[PDB]
């Protein structure tokens, strides 16, 4: 893991002592050439998980989030390009700065081995985030999103904290190796019950329940393009990730300490789905669609089966994908109309006709087309959940219907419809966001035909 | 003496309701006086009457808290069968909250008052339960 | 001895309390200040003189000291109190309010 | 832009609560929720009582 | 001590009026001489949490 | 009714409420010695209650 | 490199990652027990020193 | 708590027990983190002073480097001492009082009834 | 100041700490006690202005009233077991009372409201003593004695400390006052693991200490003193806005920055002891540092707030302040928890 | 020259050398069980030093 490391940590050297010109083609490059260095964690001809060193190590859950981190840093890079174009050039070099620092911490609490590495690594993300939103961000408000996205999240952390000192009291360590291969089993006791709240309740606010989802339609439509993809792509699998790797210790008591975060995520799911139908900000209808897709990873990590935990991983990448393609579109009509309504501009096809391919395939991505890895993901879940419970089929179908309904009302909205031809300052669409655009789908659609690389470890 | 205090412990919820009630009573009483002399103390008021009133309000207030808490928690685990079920202290805590909310005339405080006190009785019979320790000595 | 300490540790925490109660005048403060820096002096004063510790005698007079000096420090600021405020009443002591 | 002014950021500023939003709030928040947990909950523990006895044949879950 | 400066340098700045046995003027030893050399003399070495 | 309003006021906005109330009940202090002074007298007769009853 | 590199470097992760966790265990008994009882060199809190007692004939035989 | 530990010697930086154990290697991982504070120090003094932020004072950059690896090794060393001490005192005080600290014995996984809990 | 005054009352602060720390006795140690005291007060008044008279007034009616409370506890204590030295065996209302009054001179609540006036009222050079090099004495004194100390008592304190600085940082826009209600916060978490480890509270007021005096540091840089104020370094002086970001996160005490290596490391050991409630807590409260602190980092670093016309002449000036201390500190303040093993 | 800002362009591939060479180190400190697991224990083969080395 630490020839992924130091390139990644190298790449900001590089950032500050390359040449005005060059620095955004260099860095940009060997983010490249360091998301290809990290194809080496694939090659996993054993049932074996490696395991690089006492600190880092890799598993089949760990591989496709660190290859998906990798793989963001660029299409950051290039998508953050336009609208720090007047910035002077220290200012550029922070921005560029902060998303290297983002990428590294990431990348190594995702291959952290003590949950006390991760406790640190995870939260160390606030900081480089807190500020992406905050200095860079167009609105006033952005101030009040930077407060709820970092107090929520030190809230939920702080329990967490004291949850795993007490895990590392009561049990000696915090390698997950160990806690694996030595937990025991948890007794009904109204203490075990807190514990297990105060492990799950940090990641189930990263991973916005119904309740705890106030976050995020703020930090989104607060925060730049950059901010948007990195958070919707990676942050938002921190929680699901920590549930996944800290929920061996927790058993029994899942069985009814799950009942009340299952009902809430299937229905929020409902809830927010709906939310999307009658959204005027394009920005924030993307985000309540990744709430409602969240609800359903929850779902089904709180019910534990192989096809949840499987289906789960895949819909957590499909989903990265995916909305982060979404929010590059948007924010590609953003930097020409300079407004988030989704009303305001329509029949976009008519002016930018491939660009509207573009969104025609984000579109199916999120409403789940076959065979996509997106539906493969959704289907693996609901066949769990119908298992768990057949009636829960109803819910499923409902947030079905309504998720295939707002996309394509994005669409119609959007791409459909006379152009508003009092729009002079259409610009055709660069050549960036073209390929950023392409960068994004075309790892959706090998991985559409290569699904066994981003399963779970459970199959 | 303290006697009187940890006797609210000699016997599980549900029974002796009356000498429950007048333990909490007097314990809230008590935190009301402790408040109503650091008020007084710092926050001067115009008149030495103006005073005593304030005194009078903050401790009927905390008696009126802690009374209430007391009731509801023994009817509670009396008429259902539950003796030692947090859920008692939590729907006492409530009662307690609301009492307070009328007492200053809102309905705000009347909300979160019964959450958070709830929240903290249920937490603390959790604790003499579970065998939880507030302000214990160095064991290392 | 045990009555003698008992009045007297009485008298240091009558002097305390009107110490830590005001009444207007910082000259009135810094005098119960002085009462309780006597009754300390007492005190050590017969321990020593009731144990035959003659190597403790040494420590009342070292109490003096610093007490005197700190009285000295006392009188210099209510001086400067007096000189900005026309009097030495504390209530004139509320700026630092905001 | 009023518009969207007034059905976003205007909102919770010019909200006030009263009897009739508090009830609205609390059922159709609380109220499916309990519903939808009494239809999981019933049909859990009917499943776990078949299972237990044996009645319920699993004759080819494999995958579960 | 916090900072063992005198027991470092060798020096005895005020160890040796800690308590009522130590040397008195013209040898004039203080009440109880003989049961507090005893009490400290059985409380060293020993902790003192063993010797309490 | 509920995600613009009653959440907001439930979680985020009930808290924030509570804590400047609880600011602007104890900051506020009139800023004069003898009032402190009674206060910490009222910390001497408690700590010496306390040692008292605990024993 | 091929499964034995990586199958037995996890055996040696395992086998670092249980001591250091007995040690920690075994370190919390042994701070406790010496806490508690004053037996052991740590938690030996001091009193005061002989050497500065004064064992000279005295003016007064019974002292 | 280790103040009291026998033998104990008052305001000594390295008591001469120490040289028994093996020194840091000097490229230690910890080493060069002080290295690297060192000279993001001195960047840090020229970009303050408003200075060519790493052209500009390459001898006090020199300095801070060296005097932050140098205080380095030495407190390296001292740490290194306080924590063999803590597990020598450990192991003898473990070995001294083995009626406190039985071993405990294992049975192995056969005989044990671990109860099981369906995920249904 | 003359420059005999200057060495005599420089080197008298400097000598009463020293005396403390230095001294086997009880009464040594109230004389190092009485030293800072005396000394500390002709350097907070050297601006003879309505203010400053009034804050060395505060200041020393209380720790006189300190001072004589603790010299009670010694006098007794000397009563009862004729040595001047405190035992397991001495009376508990004495090891009771040396708390309270060591307590009442660090400053800790609920005798805290006297600290916020004075730090307000006395310039920065003199606030960094203050609120630094004052508390190494009382600590010490109080470090000494740890095995006797009341653990119900420490953690009421520790605890009210904690509360009552969280809520009063959020209030204040002065950043004296800020910086009071900090040192009373991080007082608390001191205390709170005194009793159980002093190792740790050793650790952490090291680490605050490194903290403290940077940001003060960094204030008297442009003798800043509101939050208006220090809002204009984007254009006075632009350098530093990073690292005071870094400082005042820290300060807070977020993961990657040092300041959670105290926290962090103090919740670890009073869960070892047992002590879930009060830990829990104090972890808890220790948020709303964060919020004002994150409040102060907004208006400084990530926004830009008005500035005004004459700031371009502060501009054409040179500018000679910042010290070589200032980055060292800074930099192994904020960028030191790899090292985190070490510390403890 | 234009190595004055090309030299910059040997960070990064450095970067990666350096990694591997500590992935290397890090393997090294983990040796024991080199050839004592029970699944893949072996004699070795004749004209042979260490198995994965
Ligand atoms: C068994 C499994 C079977 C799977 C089939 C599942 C069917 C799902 C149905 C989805 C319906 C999609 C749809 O309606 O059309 C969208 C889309 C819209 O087309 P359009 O309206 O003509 O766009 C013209 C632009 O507006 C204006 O630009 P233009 O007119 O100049 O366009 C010229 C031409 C130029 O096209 C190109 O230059 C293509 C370059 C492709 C590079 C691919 C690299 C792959 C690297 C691997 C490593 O077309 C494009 O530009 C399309 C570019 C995007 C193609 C991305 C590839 C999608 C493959 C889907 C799988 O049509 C497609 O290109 C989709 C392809 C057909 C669907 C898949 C059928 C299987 C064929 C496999 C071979
Ligand atoms: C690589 C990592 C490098 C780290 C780089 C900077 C890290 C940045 C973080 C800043 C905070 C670090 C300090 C943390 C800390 O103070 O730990 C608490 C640490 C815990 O001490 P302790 O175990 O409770 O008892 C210490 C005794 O007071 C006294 O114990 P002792 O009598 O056994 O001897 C104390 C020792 C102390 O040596 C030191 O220099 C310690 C200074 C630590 C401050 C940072 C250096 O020796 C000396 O005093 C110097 C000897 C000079 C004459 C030799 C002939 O506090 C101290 O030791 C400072 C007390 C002042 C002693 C002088
Ligand atoms: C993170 C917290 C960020 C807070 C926001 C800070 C900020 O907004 O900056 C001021 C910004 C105003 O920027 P400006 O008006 O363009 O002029 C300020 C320059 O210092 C104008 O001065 P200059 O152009 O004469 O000097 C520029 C300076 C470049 O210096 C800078 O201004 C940037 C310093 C912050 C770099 C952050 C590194 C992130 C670490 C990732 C881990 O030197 C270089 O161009 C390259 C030198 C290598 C970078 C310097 C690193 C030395 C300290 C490293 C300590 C790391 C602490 C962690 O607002
Ligand atoms: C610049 C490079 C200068 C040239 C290289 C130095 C010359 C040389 O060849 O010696 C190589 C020198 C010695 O290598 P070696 O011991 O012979 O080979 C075995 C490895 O060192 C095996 O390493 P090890 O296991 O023996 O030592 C590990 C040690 C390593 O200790 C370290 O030095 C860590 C360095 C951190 C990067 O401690 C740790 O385990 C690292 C944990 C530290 C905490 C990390 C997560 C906390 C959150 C991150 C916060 C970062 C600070 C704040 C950032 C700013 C925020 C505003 O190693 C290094 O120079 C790099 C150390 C890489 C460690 C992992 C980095 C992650
Ligand atoms: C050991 C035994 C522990 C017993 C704990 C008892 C706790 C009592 C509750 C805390 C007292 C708070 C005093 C108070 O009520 O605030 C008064 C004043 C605010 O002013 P006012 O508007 O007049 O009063 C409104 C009160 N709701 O605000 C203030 O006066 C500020 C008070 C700050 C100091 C409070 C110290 C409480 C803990 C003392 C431990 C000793
Ligand atoms: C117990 C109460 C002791 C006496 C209380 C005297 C009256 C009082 O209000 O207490 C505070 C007093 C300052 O009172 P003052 O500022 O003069 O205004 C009086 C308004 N009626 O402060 C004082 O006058 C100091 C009181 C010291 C009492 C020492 C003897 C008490 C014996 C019992
Ligand atoms: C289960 C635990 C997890 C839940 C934790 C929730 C903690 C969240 C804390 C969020 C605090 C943010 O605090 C935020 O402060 C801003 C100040 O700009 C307030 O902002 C608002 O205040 C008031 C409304 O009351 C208006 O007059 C003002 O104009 C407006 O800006 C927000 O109403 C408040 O929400
Ligand atoms: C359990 C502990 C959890 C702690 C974590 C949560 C932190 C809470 C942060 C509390 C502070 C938030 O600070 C928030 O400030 C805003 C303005 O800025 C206040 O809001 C204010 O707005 C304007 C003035 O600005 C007024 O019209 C309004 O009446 C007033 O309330 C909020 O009422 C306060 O809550």
């Amino acid at each position: 893991m630490l020839k992924i490391i130091l390139p990644s940590l190298m790449l900001l050297p590089l950032t500050w002592l390359s040449s005005p010109k060059k620095t955004w083609t260099n860095v940009t490059s060997y983010s490249f050439l360091i998301s290809l260095t990290s194809l080496t964690l694939l090659w996993q001809t054993d049932e074996n998980y490696k395991n690089f060193s006492n600190m880092f190590s890799s598993d089949p859950l760990s591989t496709p989030l660190i290859i998906l981190t990798a793989w963001l840093l660029p299409l950051m890079l290039m998508a953050s390009q336009n609208h720090l174009k007047k910035d002077n050039n220290v200012l550029q070099k922070l921005y560029i700065s902060m998303l290297i620092s983002l990428q590294i911490l990431l990348i190594m609490t995702f291959s952290a081995t003590e949950l006390i590495m991760f406790y640190i690594l995870f939260e160390a993300t606030l900081i480089p985030t807190l500020i992406i939103i905050t200095r860079w961000g167009n609105q006033t408000e952005r101030l009040n999103a930077g407060i709820y996205f970092l107090f929520y999240t030190l809230i939920g952390s702080i329990p967490l904290l004291i949850a795993l000192i007490l895990i590392q009291n009561h049990v000696g360590t915090l390698n997950l190796m160990i806690l694996s291969f030595t937990t025991h089993t948890l007794d009904a006791s109204w203490s075990n019950n807190l514990l297990w709240l105060a492990c799950m309740m940090a990641f189930l606010i990263k991973m916005p329940l119904y309740g705890v989802h106030l976050w995020l339609p703020k930090a989104h439509v607060e925060a730049p393009i950059a901010g948007s993809m990195i958070l919707a792509a990676i942050l938002l699998k921190l929680g699901s990730y920590g549930m996944i790797r800290i929920s061996i210790i927790l058993d029994p008591l899942t069985k009814y300490m799950a009942y009340p975060f299952i009902l809430l995520s299937l229905w929020g799911m409902i809830m927010t789905s709906s939310i999307c139908l009658r959204q005027t900000d394009l920005k924030s209808l993307i985000a309540y669609s990744s709430v409602s897709h969240m609800a359903l990873v929850i779902a089904s990590i709180m019910i534990q089966t192989p096809w949840s935990f499987m289906g789960a991983t895949m819909l957590m990448i499909a989903h990265g994908l995916t909305s982060s393609l979404l929010f590059c579109l948007a924010n590609s009509n953003y930097e020409r109309i300079h407004s988030r309504t989704m009303i305001m501009a329509r029949g976009l096809q008519m002016v930018f006709p491939l660009m509207a391919t573009w969104w025609l395939m984000a579109s199916l991505a999120n409403l789940a087309l076959p065979p996509s890895i997106n539906l493969m993901g959704e289907l693996f879940i609901t066949m769990s959940l119908f298992s768990w419970s057949n009636f829960t089929i109803i819910l499923m179908g409902i947030n079905i219907i309504i998720t295939g309904m707002y996309s394509m009302y994005m669409i119609i909205t959007t791409q459909r419809g006379k152009l508003t031809n009092h729009m002079i300052n259409l610009q055709p669409s660069h050549t960036r966001e073209l390929t950023l655009m392409a960068l994004h789908m075309i790892p959706l659609i090998l991985l559409t035909t290569s699904p066994k690389l981003i399963t779970g470890l459970t199959m | 003496v303290k006697r009187f205090f940890e006797s609210y412990h000699e016997v599980p919820d549900g029974t002796q309701c009356h000498r429950k009630t007048y333990i909490t009573t007097a314990l809230g009483g008590i935190c009301g006086i402790i408040g109503s002399a650091y008020s007084v103390s710092l926050n001067p008021a115009d008149s030495t009457l103006e005073a005593v009133a304030r005194v009078g309000r903050y401790t009927f207030t905390a008696a009126a808290i802690g009374a209430m808490f007391g009731l509801t928690t023994c009817v509670s685990a009396q008429v259902r069968e539950k003796p030692d079920d947090p859920l008692n202290y939590f729907i006492g805590g409530c009662a307690g909250g609301l009492t307070l909310g009328a007492r200053t005339h809102s309905y705000g405080t009347a909300a979160m008052g019964c959450v958070y006190m709830g929240t903290a009785a249920a937490l603390f019979k959790i604790g003499k339960l579970e065998g939880w320790e507030l302000f214990p000595t160095p064991k290392v | 001895m045990p009555s003698t300490f008992f009045n007297l540790t009485m008298a240091f925490s009558l002097s305390l309390l009107g110490t830590l109660m005001f009444r207007s005048h910082l000259m009135s403060t810094l005098l119960c200040l002085e009462g309780m820096v006597l009754s300390l002096f007492i005190m050590t004063s017969v321990t020593s003189l009731n144990s035959n510790s003659m190597s403790s005698m040494p420590i009342p007079i070292t109490i003096l000291v610093f007490a005197a000096c700190e009285a000295a420090v006392g009188l210099a600021l209510l001086v400067k109190v007096s000189n900005t405020y026309g009097t030495d009443y504390v209530q004139n002591l509320n700026l630092l309010q905001c | 832009i009023r518009w969207t002014y007034a059905r976003s950021a205007n909102i919770y500023p010019n909200f006030r609560p009263t009897p009739k939003n508090s009830l609205l709030g609390a059922v159709a928040g609380f109220g499916p929720l309990i519903f939808w947990y009494y239809v999981f909950k019933t049909d859990r523990d009917r499943k776990e009582r078949l299972i237990q006895e044996g009645k319920l044949d699993r004759k080819f879950n494999i995958s579960y | 001590p916090f900072l063992d400066i005198q027991k470092k340098l060798g020096i005895s700045l005020d160890r040796h009026f800690m308590f009522l046995s130590a040397e008195q003027p013209y040898k004039n030893a203080a009440r109880c001489h003989a049961f507090e050399k005893e009490w400290i003399e059985c409380a060293h070495g020993i902790g003192g949490t063993r010797a309490k | 009714l509920l995600d613009l309003i009653w959440l907001e006021k439930t979680i985020p906005k009930s808290t924030s409420t509570l804590h400047t109330n609880m600011t602007t009940l104890t900051t506020n202090q009139k800023g004069l010695i003898k009032l402190y002074f009674m206060s910490f007298l009222i910390n001497i007769i408690l700590i010496i209650i306390l040692y008292s009853i605990n024993l | 490199d091929g499964p034995e590199k990586n199958y037995e470097k996890t055996l040696a992760i395992l086998q670092i990652e249980s001591e250091k966790a007995e040690l920690r265990l075994k370190e919390q008994e042994v701070r406790r027990l010496m806490r508690a009882r004053g037996d052991g060199p740590w938690y030996q809190f001091p009193t005061p020193e002989k050497e500065f007692i004064d064992h000279s004939p005295k003016a007064t035989p019974d002292n | 708590m280790m103040n009291g530990r026998p033998g104990h010697e008052p305001l000594k930086f390295l008591p001469d027990e120490a040289r028994s154990l093996p020194p840091p290697k000097l490229n230690d991982p910890r080493l060069v983190y002080m290295g690297l504070l060192g000279y993001c120090t001195g960047l840090m003094d020229n970009m303050l002073r408003m200075r060519p932020v790493m052209r500009a004072g390459l001898h006090r950059q020199l300095l801070f480097v060296t005097s932050f690896v140098f205080a380095g090794y030495f407190y390296l060393k001292r740490q290194n001492y306080l924590y063999a001490v803590k597990d020598h005192d450990m192991f003898g005080y473990i070995k001294l009082h083995p009626e406190d600290f039985p071993e405990k014995e294992k049975k192995t996984y056969a005989e044990i009834l671990e109860p099981f809990h369906p995920v249904r | 100041m003359n420059p005999i005054t200057l060495a005599i009352i420089y080197f008298t602060i400097f000598l009463g700490p020293v005396i403390t720390m230095s001294s086997t006795n009880l009464m040594l140690m109230w004389v190092g006690l009485e030293f800072s005291l005396l000394a500390i007060i002709p350097m907070l008044i050297n601006k003879k202005n309505p203010r400053s008279t009034e804050a060395a007034t505060k200041y020393f009616v209380t720790q006189a009233t300190a001072s004589m409370i603790i010299l009670l506890a010694i006098v007794l204590n000397y009563k009862q077991l004729g040595t001047w030295m405190f035992q397991q065996q001495t009376n508990g209302l004495i090891l009771n009372m040396t708390l309270m009054a060591l307590s009442m001179k660090l400053g800790l609540a609920p005798f805290h409201f006297w600290l916020p006036e004075v730090t307000q009222g006395i310039p920065l050079h003199m606030g960094l003593i203050l609120l630094t090099w004052q508390k190494i004495a009382p600590l010490s004194i109080l470090i000494q004695i740890y095995p006797l100390l009341n653990s119900t008592i420490i953690l009421m304190l520790a605890i009210t400390s904690i509360f009552m600085g969280a809520w009063g940082g959020l209030n204040q826009t002065q950043m004296r006052k800020i910086m009071a209600y900090s040192s009373i916060a991080h007082m608390g978490w001191m205390l709170a693991i005194l009793p159980y480890n002093p190792s740790l509270t050793l650790l952490n007021l090291m680490i605050y200490i490194i903290l403290t005096a940077p940001m003060f540091m960094a204030l008297m840089l442009n003798n800043s003193m509101t939050i208006n104020s220090i809002s204009l370094l984007w254009n006075k002086t632009p350098a530093m806005l990073t690292m005071i970001s870094l400082m005042l996160l820290s300060l807070g005490g977020l993961p990657p920055l040092t300041g959670f290596l105290p926290k962090w490391i103090i919740i670890t050991e009073l869960m070892k002891n047992n002590c879930l409630i009060m830990a829990t807590l104090m972890a808890m409260m220790a948020l709303l540092n964060l919020f004002f602190y994150t409040r102060l980092i907004y208006s400084t670093s990530l926004t830009m707030f008005p500035t005004n016309n004459n700031s371009k002449m502060m501009t054409h000036q040179t500018k000679t302040k910042p010290n070589l201390m200032f980055s060292t500190l800074a930099i192994m303040s904020t960028m030191t928890l790899p090292l985190a093993p070490q510390l403890i | 020259q234009l190595l004055r800002e090309h030299w910059v362009h040997i960070l990064v591939p450095a970067g990666f050398v350096f990694g591997c060479y500590l992935d290397r180190k890090d393997d090294e400190k983990l040796t024991a069980f080199r050839n004592k697991s029970m699944l893949f224990q072996r004699e070795l083969r004749p004209n042979e030093e260490v198995t994965w080395k």
